[PDB]
RNA sequence: GGGGAGUGAAAUAGAUCCUGAAACCGCAUGCAUACAAGCAGUGGGAGCACCUUUGUGGUGUGACUGCGUACCUUUUGUAUA
RNA sequence: GUCAGGUCGAGUAGACCAAGGCGCUUGAGAGAACUCUGCUGAAGGAACUAGGCAAAAUGGUACCGUAACUUCGGGAGAAGG
RNA sequence: GGGUAAGUUCCGACCUGCACGAAUGGCAUAAUGAUGGCGGCGCUGUCUCCAGCAGAGGCUCAGUGAAAUCGAAAUCGCUG
RNA sequence: CAUCUCAUCCUGGGGCUGAAGCAGGUCCCAAGGGUAUGGCUGUUCGCCAUUUAAAGAGGUACGCGAGCUGGGUUUAGAACGUCGUGAGACAGUUCGGUCCCUAUCUACCGUGGGCGCUGGAAAUUUGAGAGGAUCUGCUCCUAGUACGAGAGGACCAGAGUGGACGAACCUCUGGUGUACCGGUUGUGACGCCAGUCGCAUCGCCGGGUAGCUAUGUUCGGAAGGGAUAACCGCUGAAAGCAUCUAAGCGGGAAGCCUACCUCAAGAUAAGAUUUCCCUAGGACUUUAUGUCCUCUAAAGAGCCGUUCGAGACUAGGACGUUGAUAGGUUGGAUGUGGAAGCAUAGUGAUAUGUGAAGCUGACCAAUACUAAUUGCUCGUGAGGCUUGACU
């Protein structure tokens, strides 16, 4: 059974899944439009928007919060110079899903996940 | 039997003054709205219909649309009969409303709702059937059913024998609870133990069939 | 383990009888003109009055 | 709190309004009513707390004491009217929120640093 | 919650140090016994010179638990040992002199010996 | 891989190329078939469809119905599980 | 058959890394019974079973301490702290 | 007789040896044995009595694609 | 894991008794439910210990290995007693010794698709029938009364509280909780201090929110009605009497039918009730619910999307901008237990203040910020005939 529980498997691990989330919100802020499936793309929405949420108050702690859970300095120095400020008065919903098709190789239901200002 | 139409809310305690605590479930009632009344002359049978909740006209066909509005109540999410007689039947009529203050403090009821579902579920949560030797020389048939039959007489499986299937999701009843509280200002009643379901769902409460 | 007489061939198809494939949803993005999986990004990347990717 | 608006309405009904504050790792002294059918009386039970729980309604504490060479633990349910006192006699300066390990120790071992201000 | 093979420890001065259970009485298939319920037992340690002696048979009623007992208000007392007292064949207690706390759940009228005897009733 | 064009007497003689059977597998048309129990036929027998004549004809299908437990071998004796 | 670095280490054991080399030629989802491989478990503690089978348990260094019996070497890392 | 609440097994004796016996050796014996039997301490999901969780399958979608068997099937129960 | 019989072990109803009472013996009726755990041995059995209301007897390939095991027996090794000159052997004994199969058809447990149901649709229903459940102890009371010289000790009737079994549930008590908080060992990295990441069973250790759970919590087997079995009759002849029977009228059991819970119109006899929808034109001949061409496309259902305390896939529930369906955001609650930076005290490990701080899966409440669209398909156009009643 399964009422009322949070989260995916994706056929992975643990510290598997963990990897692969942050992988993905990390490309995402560098490129801001990314093509995925999905599964991985709903599971994102939970990952990335709490980041930009931090992002909006830059302090010491907040910074060093970010880097822990991103484990990269560019994506911490754009976050708190460009997509902080970028939704400071936005309530929430920072991306973007759309269905886009399937795989070849694959026959995957894939997706676009795109920032919402971009460009 | 009348009773009231309900949604589990969830389930609490009441402490008493002599110290005892009291495991109670607490169940919303939105007064119920009569739609119809069957009787002998027309149906075969006397019932009482109604309607409870509320819903959006986009969701309400246009057949529910004129029924409701051959009444005058509004349209609710559900509808229910109560079979009834006569002395039961007495001042009960369309566009009339059934509440809270049916039913009293320390009256008896039962309460039938629709119990969770768990699946698709094995012969020892099913049936309660009895595990085989874990280490021991046991291969793979540990949580297994074991044997079906017999041999060749009868040379086959009997009806109604236990197997794996669907557990759960039916319809229960159970007897014999207490009222504790009918508060009438938020339209609740707070019954003493546990109902069949999760919180949300569709309870009725009607008078002990026993007594 | 296995079987005692073989299969019919009309026994056969009546098991095959419930493996029909069916369509889509498809429709006309008239923003567009051209045809599209409902809820999907087209082909060329618009959805719903927005273009990805110029 | 994590329950409806209409238990959580239900419960508010029935709170203590005035229970002192207190911690795991202080010693209190439980008033607790018994009543033997016709006689009332009250009992002390003292002894160090070993583990709180705060859910409203639904709070309630562990008090450890040893007691004729027998270590006894009772779970007191705050909101109770049999509880008819509490009352900290020691405060405790621990490091954690469950004191669980002081069941295997006795003595001197179990003792606990006193919080002074 | 006691079962046969469970061992006790004596809270009276009948003689027994260590007692085992051998069969939880009262009922067919019965599982447990808590405290208050009457329970058949070997002696498997003793002292010297008392009327118990190693390896008899006898009844007992086990007044402390580690599992714990409920009470009306949804409280439990656990305990930190199990303990037990023998008993005659009257099933009536056999002792000058009780050891350690005790329940309020022998507050019977077969059992207020216990009650009277006993340094602290919880 | 094919469709036209073209060669040739002939191309479902086109290179897996004379002839091109059967098991097996499709597509199309007609009739039957979703309240009825078994070696699937046989004796009856209504209806429908298409040919034909002015039919007591021909072709296909077969509602309903009586009867009816494959073949070989080996055995005193086999629906024989 | 040969070479074989760093930290800790008695060690070529072991954990993590170097130089160097790879992610092992079907994937994507879901998160039922049941099967395999694991982890934790109230109170009890061999009642299981042909049988404590399988698991759980013990585990290093220094110092203290050690029984019957003996072929005088042992037993002995006895046991225990 | 001992051990257990309870012992067809175990250990100690008795001798009525169906059908022991002295290099196809007799009776013992420290040490050693992935050797046979029996009893303890510790410890435990072995068990009372099973619960939750993690990974690999199962299941669904896309691609590739077996096996043993097989007289033919329009392949129900009960009683004979 | 079962299923049946009755020649009945317990519980229920009786006759007789060398039946005072309690308790027994024996026979009759009764198959609804129930009907131990251990020590020994491979055992079935048997003996013993301690329970129970009781620890029934049997059939089902001495039920059940394409469901598990493999201790005994009955392959190959080796030895003892005994037999044989020997190869070898046994009314014997002893130590060791590979258990294969992905389920086609019938059956069974679940869950769907099609068509039918006299135009179509959305709901709410009746119940022919089926399944489930059906056990019992101890205390109090009547009453230390009836009975008995005493010791003992009731029927009938009422009140409580248990065991075993079952269901539902998560408020309490606990378990689990590998996406929550903390402590700590080794090593590598982030340029370095500080901070905090990877890996080492989730490295190890201490806690723990939801959900799921039992050992936790509630509830059930109540009371009644009808026809009966053995048995007991009333009245009463045959047979002036007698006689429960021949005519006529009764009582009577945990058993039967109802009664309680769940399913149920594919109940092809396909039932009922409320409400909703469809009212255009031309030709035409295989002349009849006949066909062809323009017009039309309803009530509704589905596809699709956001999803669920619903789920293998399905099915089922809610919502799709006139919107809180999911995610995020904001507030709260909860768990953990005193973040980072800075300042102070100390030689230092460290401690204190700022400040119960910082962080906090699944919870409650608000909130259109993001995604639930512009749509498409299906489903028609008044529903044959014959009779009889009302118009
Ligand atoms: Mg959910
Ligand atoms: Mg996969
Ligand atoms: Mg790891
Ligand atoms: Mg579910
Ligand atoms: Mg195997
Ligand atoms: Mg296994
Ligand atoms: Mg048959
Ligand atoms: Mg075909
Ligand atoms: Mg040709
Ligand atoms: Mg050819
Ligand atoms: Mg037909
Ligand atoms: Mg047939
Ligand atoms: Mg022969
Ligand atoms: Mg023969
Ligand atoms: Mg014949
Ligand atoms: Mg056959
Ligand atoms: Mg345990
Ligand atoms: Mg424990
Ligand atoms: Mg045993
Ligand atoms: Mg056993
Ligand atoms: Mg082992
Ligand atoms: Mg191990
Ligand atoms: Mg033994
Ligand atoms: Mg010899
Ligand atoms: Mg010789
Ligand atoms: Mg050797
Ligand atoms: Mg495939
Ligand atoms: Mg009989
Ligand atoms: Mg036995
Ligand atoms: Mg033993
Ligand atoms: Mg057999
Ligand atoms: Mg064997
Ligand atoms: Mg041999
Ligand atoms: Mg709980
Ligand atoms: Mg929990
Ligand atoms: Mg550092
Ligand atoms: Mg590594
Ligand atoms: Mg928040
Ligand atoms: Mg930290």
């Amino acid at each position: 059974m399964r009422h009322r529980n949070s989260g995916v498997k994706l056929g992975r691990t643990s510290s598997h899944r963990k990897a692969m989330f942050q992988n993905l919100a990390n490309s995402l802020f560098e490129h801001e439009l990314i093509k995925t499936t999905l599964p991985k793309a709903k599971e994102l929405r939970r990952v990335a928007e709490p980041l930009i949420t931090l992002a909006k108050n830059d302090t010491v702690a907040n910074r060093r919060l970010a880097f822990a859970r991103t484990r990269n300095a560019a994506t911490v120095g754009k976050l708190f110079t460009v997509l902080g400020p970028r939704y400071k008065e936005r309530n929430g919903g920072y991306l973007r899903v759309l269905k886009a098709g399937f795989r070849a190789g694959d026959a995957a239901p894939m997706a676009y996940v795109e920032l919402v200002d971009r460009e | 039997a009348i009773g009231l139409v309900g949604r589990k809310c969830g389930m609490t305690r009441i402490f008493t003054d002599a110290g005892v605590s009291v495991p109670v479930t607490v169940i919303e009632v939105d007064p119920n709205r009569i739609t119809q009344i069957k009787t002998l002359e027309t149906d075969g049978y006397q019932a009482v219909q109604v309607t409870t909740g509320e819903r959006r006209e986009s969701r309400v066909t246009n057949a529910q649309k004129g029924h409701f509005a051959k009444a005058g109540v509004a349209a609710g999410r559900l509808v229910k009969e109560f079979r009834v007689t006569e002395a039961e039947l007495e001042g009960r009529e369309v566009g009339g409303t059934i509440g809270v203050d049916l039913f009293t403090v320390g009256q008896i009821v039962d309460v039938t709702g629709q119990s969770k579902g768990k699946g698709f579920q094995g012969g020892v949560k099913r049936w309660n059937f009895r595990t085989q030797d874990a280490t021991h020389g046991n291969s793979v048939s540990h949580r297994v059913l074991g044997s079906t039959g017999q041999n060749q007489t009868p040379g086959r499986v009997f009806k109604g024998k236990k197997m794996a299937g669907h557990l759960g999701d039916e319809r229960v009843t159970v007897q014999g609870l207490e009222i504790v509280s009918v508060d009438t200002e938020r339209s609740v009643l707070v019954v003493k133990g546990a109902i069949p379901g999760a919180t949300g769902g569709d309870v009725i409460v009607r008078p002990t069939i026993k007594a | 383990a296995v079987q005692q007489n073989r299969k019919s061939r009309s026994r056969r198809d009546m098991r095959r009888s419930h493996d029909a494939l069916t369509e889509n949803a498809l429709t006309v993005d008239q923003a567009t003109g051209e045809t599209h999986r409902r809820h999907h990004v087209t082909k060329d990347g618009f959805y719903r009055g927005r273009q990805l990717f110029a | 709190s994590g329950k409806h608006p209409l238990v959580q309405a239900i419960e508010n009904s029935q709170l203590k309004t005035d229970l002192p504050e207190f911690a795991p790792g202080d010693t209190v002294v439980v008033q607790v009513k018994v009543k033997e059918g016709d006689r009332e009386r009250l009992q002390a039970f003292e002894g160090v707390v070993i583990a709180k729980k705060n859910r409203g309604l639904n709070s309630a504490f562990t008090v450890r004491k040893i007691s004729s060479g027998v270590g006894v633990e009772r779970v007191f349910q705050t909101h109770s009217p049999v509880v008819a006192k509490i009352e900290v006699k020691r405060r405790g300066d621990v490091r954690r929120a469950k004191l669980y390990y002081l069941r295997d120790l006795s003595g001197k071992a179990a003792r606990i640093r006193e919080k002074l201000p | 919650m006691i079962q046969t093979e469970t061992m006790l420890d004596v809270a009276d001065n009948s003689g027994a140090r260590r007692v085992q259970c051998i069969k939880v009485l009262g009922g067919s298939h019965r599982r447990y016994a808590s405290v208050g319920d009457i329970i058949k037992v070997t002696v498997k340690e003793a002292i010297p010179r008392a009327r118990v002696k190693k390896g008899d048979v006898m009844n007992a009623v086990v007044v402390r638990t580690k599992f714990g007992i409920r009470r009306p208000d949804g409280s439990v007392i656990r305990f930190d040992d199990n303990a037990a007292v023998i008993l005659n064949n009257n099933k009536a207690p056999i002792a000058t002199r009780i050891f350690g706390p005790v329940t309020r759940e022998l507050r019977t009228e077969q059992f207020m010996k216990i009650i009277s005897l006993a340094p602290e009733v919880l």
